């Protein structure tokens, strides 16, 4: 009856549009990223496009969205549960930085022991690798963290150090790897990286799905 | 001094409660066991709206009781036609993570909110059909978790501030500060005189407020659990509450305490929503256990069970007719009962 | 009579054969039936493995039901009703065939271009694995039309080299569904550690072999000893392709519907 | 300080409240229920030609 057609064709307009963009929302892979402010996170998203900020980009004609959390934590269950549909979280640290590195490593384990983010993984970024060349053989790690075994004027013993960290700050029940790249913020092969890591967790919910029991 | 004032604070509300219990004579259930039940209520799927594409967190009726507006994790609002499931409106979102929605009474502008800490008004009826961005509200430092128009200029807003906020949509400012709370604000709602709100915290403490004079008359308590969902009894002089503990409650304003309890051992599951049929016998609550449940306001009696969706219901509402019931779920879906 | 028709070169004939391919049949066609409640009620497990072991299930059903009732030939003469179920026969065996070749792919989206919602759809399945089948069948027909039918079975003609009409695709799905199984097999063996990480040896060898052993008879590897029959020197290979391809509907019933965690809890929830 | 200060005014201000009977209480809802039943879709349904859906 004259409108009602009108309001017809308009649904049907709404309901094309709303296609089109579902096979885009069935093919997106969602990532956190969590960083401080000397963490290079501002460098690193700069160098991968050459409040809650929602980034869009694309990797071998994959949809990707990085969200960035600009350090907004809220410690409840709706906050975590809007975030429940990410495959991985994305961790970048000044790993040069050892006075902060137990604020890092704290917020790490807030976030990563949350049982929202169980069954997903983690890609630990630790960038300023230049500068750590430059702060090892001048500054002891044993000065910061006295369970450090080794040599602290060594780059790979620190290294090491600062991943089992990490990895020891997260509880039992680890379903998915940690996955872990001393990388630096300007670095052109971290879209790449990120890209192998995702990659590979699908790959892991996928065969898991193969599984018969 | 310190310790002065801790004291007085415990011998407050030591009198608190022992008024409360001066004032508790007679149970609400002991006066309504005479009352007949309402038996089986069973209500069937009319509609099924269709159409968006992630979870939906919020929706919200309108006045006329046939335009629907819903919101969803991919980052857009759309306005329904329930009468002939015809969508009027798909208003994209800057931000996907909207948490709640708001339709004016007017039907001239609807409100959406999330984690991007703003409160965005949107004009529905400008010049050639356009919907853009009327107004956006900042002020909140968390993420925003109700709003409710009052009329067109003014709305109050929940966040995770643990304060509520009075807004002026033509001067995007604070007008009132509601503080009080301990715990992040997850509901809110607005008395029928459109004179008083109710706001359930994580805290388990609700609060109502005067919205004029930008105080809490009253402090309610009692759950055990984070408060996800609240509502006014249809003549405002009492609402409910529901919350994570799988348990609603009564609360009468002029009592000043809980009235009575919905619960079962069955349901251990949190409640996302609550709302009122027209009349207030029902308490329909939404649960995490994929179901809603009818309840029997008056005897706390299992009326019926909503059982038409496939995950999470995050969302009721009934129409001001009392028509019908749209439930909102995690599985994309929007279901309107008789 | 025997299952073995369908590939062999020459017309096998044994009581044996035909009995083991009745009551392995029947059975079949009892579990596939269940296979299609299962797939077309049990609303957790729709998805296109769903969509397309549905598909094949029925095809199978349909092949197995047509095989049971008109295989046999009467009188020695080849009448049209023979060249009509032949011509059913080479369909529905071809678009089982074509599912499997459809399941290979899925798993080709699973293991290889992991990433999802890069895939085909069920209009695009159905499409596929219904009318390949129509298309060969039907430019087999109007090339030879003759090679339908035989005065002992009704079932194509090995004297022209028309059983290739039918060799050939299924030899070509053999081979790459052979290839995608590999693959699988291999990802899921260099996984199956992070995947489980305090499952032991034995249980892996069980839950490796169970996993592999459910993919092959998806994929239709269990018909390659089909291709070896041309004569009565083969009965060990014929007797090994009937017994596993009689109880293909029976195999795939268990492995994908008894060995699945939401089938059965769906099973409790009805009861 | 402030903040005690605060806490301890609210408080006054929640306990001169005038409360009544939750049997009053009770009677009102009661009241307002039954003088409504009528006039709700959902506990009497309506007949099929007055519903819109």
């Amino acid at each position: 009856s004259a409108e009602d057609k009108a309001a017809v064709e308009r649904s049907k307009m709404i309901d094309k549009c709303l296609s089109r963009e579902k096979t885009y929302v069935k093919r997106l892979v969602k990532i956190l990223l969590l960083g401080a402010d000397n963490s290079g996170k501002s460098t690193f998203l700069k160098q991968m496009r050459i409040g809650i900020h929602e980034y869009d980009f694309e990797i071998k004609n994959v949809p990707f969205k990085m969200v960035d959390v600009g350090g907004q934590r809220s410690e409840r269950k709706r906050w975590f549960e809007c975030f429940d549909s990410v495959t991985s979280i994305l961790f970048l640290v000044d790993s040069s930085d050892f006075n902060r590195l137990t604020e890092s490593l704290n917020d790490f384990e807030t976030i990563v022991n949350n049982r929202v983010f169980s069954n997903v993984s983690i890609i630990l970024f630790l960038n300023k690798t230049d500068l750590l060349e430059e702060k090892v053989q001048i500054v002891s790690i044993k000065d910061y963290f006295l369970e450090f075994e080794g040599d602290p004027h060594c780059l790979r013993d620190v290294q090491k150090f600062l991943v089992e960290c990490f990895r020891n700050k997260r509880r039992d029940q680890q379903q998915k790897p940690l996955y872990h790249h001393f990388t630096t913020a300007i670095n052109t092969e971290n879209a790449r990286l990120i890209f192998r890591d995702v990659k590979d967790t699908i790959l892991h919910d996928n065969l898991k799905q193969l599984m018969l029991q | 001094e310190l310790d002065q004032l801790r004291q007085e604070a415990e011998q407050l509300k030591n009198q608190i409660r022992d008024a409360r219990k001066a004032c508790a004579d007679a149970t609400l259930s002991q006066i309504t066991n005479n009352i007949d039940p309402v038996g089986r209520i069973q209500m069937r799927t009319r509609r099924t709206l269709r159409g968006h594409l992630a979870k939906i967190y919020a929706m919200h009726w309108g006045t006329d009781s046939r335009l629907l507006v819903s919101a969803s994790q991919d980052g857009k609002l759309i306005i329904w036609d329930s009468y002939t499931t015809n969508k009027v409106h798909a208003i994209p979102l800057r931000s996907s993570w909207v948490m709640t929605c708001a339709y004016a009474p007017s039907g001239n502008y609807v409100a959406c909110g999330g984690l991007d800490n703003i409160c965005s008004i949107y004009n529905l009826k400008t010049r050639e059909g356009n919907v853009r961005v009327s107004r956006e509200l900042a002020g909140h430092t968390g993420y925003l978790s109700c709003c409710r128009f009052l009329d067109d200029n003014q709305i109050v807003t929940s966040s995770g501030d643990t304060t509520c906020a009075l807004w002026d949509i033509e001067t995007g400012q604070q007008t009132t500060t509601f503080t009080g709370h301990t715990g992040d604000v997850m509901s809110l709602s607005l008395a029928p005189d459109t004179r008083l709100f109710v706001s359930g915290a994580c805290d388990a403490s609700a609060k109502l407020w005067d919205v004029r004079e930008g105080m809490c008359r009253q402090t309610f308590t009692g759950h055990e659990s984070d408060i996800n969902a609240i509502c006014f009894f249809p003549n405002g002089n009492a609402f409910a509450t529901g919350s994570d503990d799988a348990t609603c409650r009564l609360f009468d304003l002029r009592a000043d305490q809980e009235l009575m309890t919905y619960s079962h051992d069955n349901i251990i599951c949190g409640i996302t929503s609550v709302s009122f049929s027209k009349s207030g016998r029902l308490l329909l609550a939404g649960y995490d256990d994929f179901n809603c449940n009818v309840w029997d306001a008056l005897k706390a009696d299992r009326a019926g069970v909503l059982a038409g969706h496939d995950n999470r219901v995050s969302c009721l509402g009934v129409t001001d007719d009392g028509m019908a019931v749209a439930t909102g779920s995690w599985d994309s879906f929007l279901k309107i009962w008789n | 009579s025997s299952f073995a028709i369908l590939m062999a070169h020459y017309d096998v004939e044994d009581w044996k054969l035909t009995l083991i391919t009745r009551v392995g049949l029947a059975l079949s066609l009892f579990c596939l039936l269940l296979c299609i409640l299962t797939f077309l009620l049990v609303r957790p497990i729709q998805g296109s493995r769903t969509t397309i072991h549905l598909h094949l299930c029925i095809c199978l059903f349909v092949g197995s039901t047509i095989f049971l009732a008109g295989i046999e030939n009467e009188g020695g003469q080849v009448g049209l009703r023979c060249r009509l179920v032949a011509g059913l026969l080479h369909y529905c065996f071809l678009a089982a065939f074509c599912w499997m070749s459809l399941e290979g792919l899925e798993l080709y989206f699973l293991v290889v271009r992991v990433f999802q919602g890069q895939g085909l759809s069920t209009r695009w399945l159905c499409l596929i694995g219904y009318g390949v089948p129509l298309l060969i069948v039907g430019v087999s027909a109007a090339i030879y039309s003759k090679g339908y039918g035989r005065p002992r079975y009704c079932w194509l003609d090995f004297e022209q080299g028309f059983l290739w009409s039918f060799l050939g695709p299924v030899t070509f799905i053999i081979l790459c569904n052979a290839v995608i199984f590999v693959t699988t097999v291999w990802k899921l063996t260099q996984k199956f550690s992070e995947i489980n990480p305090d499952m032991k040896k034995l249980k892996k060898a069980r839950a490796l072999t169970i996993t592999a052993i459910a993919q092959l008879f998806l994929l239709g590897c269990t018909w390659v000893f089909g291709l070896f029959i041309f004569d009565d020197r083969s009965l060990v290979l014929t007797y090994v392709f009937t017994i596993l391809n009689c109880l293909q509907g029976a195999f795939l019933y268990l492995l994908h519907c008894l060995l699945n965690k939401k089938v059965r809890e769906e099973y409790r929830k009805w009861a | 300080i402030a903040q005690a200060r605060k806490l301890v005014e609210q408080l006054k201000m929640e306990a001169n409240i005038d409360r009544i009977k939750v049997s009053k209480a009770a009677a009102d809802l009661m009241a307002y229920c039954e003088a409504h039943a009528k006039e709700d879709p959902l506990l009497t349904p309506v007949p099929a030609s007055e519903n819109p859906f």
